[PDB]
């Protein structure tokens, strides 16, 4: 199963899962920097693609 | 700058994805009696110096009505 997996499919399958996807964010500790929700769901896409 | 503005400490905040909630939830419902309520806080500091300056200025026209009439 492993041998199958090629650079066409690894990237269609990380189309699936990851691209514009909405995620789940936790934070713990001095987390001041880490974004609001609205960039993060931003950086799950490109602009270029 | 972001990151050394505060000192905050147990503090929990949740959120959700915009994508996975109404835009307008209870709009009407919830907006008109928050509206009304927001209205009555404000209309007795706002309203009624407008009120009497819109009685000057209806006074102040017919004032300058009457005085343009010739006095018999
Ligand atoms: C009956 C009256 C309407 C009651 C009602 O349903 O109110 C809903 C709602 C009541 O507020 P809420 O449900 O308690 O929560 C809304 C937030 O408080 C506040 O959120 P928001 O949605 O009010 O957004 C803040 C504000 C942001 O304001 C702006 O972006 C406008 C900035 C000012 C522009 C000035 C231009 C020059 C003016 C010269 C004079 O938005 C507006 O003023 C709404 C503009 C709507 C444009 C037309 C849409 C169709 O009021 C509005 O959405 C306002 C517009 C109502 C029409």
């Amino acid at each position: 199963r492993i041998q199958e997996v090629d650079a066409q499919m690894l990237r269609d399958i990380c189309s699936k899962y990851f691209y514009d996807q909405c995620p789940a964010v936790a934070g713990y500790g001095p987390i001041e920097q880490l974004p609001d929700y609205n960039r993060i769901r931003s950086g799950m896409f490109w602009l270029r693609f | 700058e972001f990151g050394n503005l505060a000192r905050i400490r147990h503090v929990i905040s949740y959120s959700l994805s915009p994508f996975e909630q109404r835009a307008f939830p209870s709009y009407f419902s919830k907006g008109i009696p928050n509206v009304l309520r927001r209205t009555r806080e404000r209309i007795l500091r706002v309203a009624p110096p407008f009120v009497v300056v819109y009685l000057i200025y209806t006074w102040g026209n017919q004032e300058f009505e009457q005085s343009k009439r010739k006095n018999p």
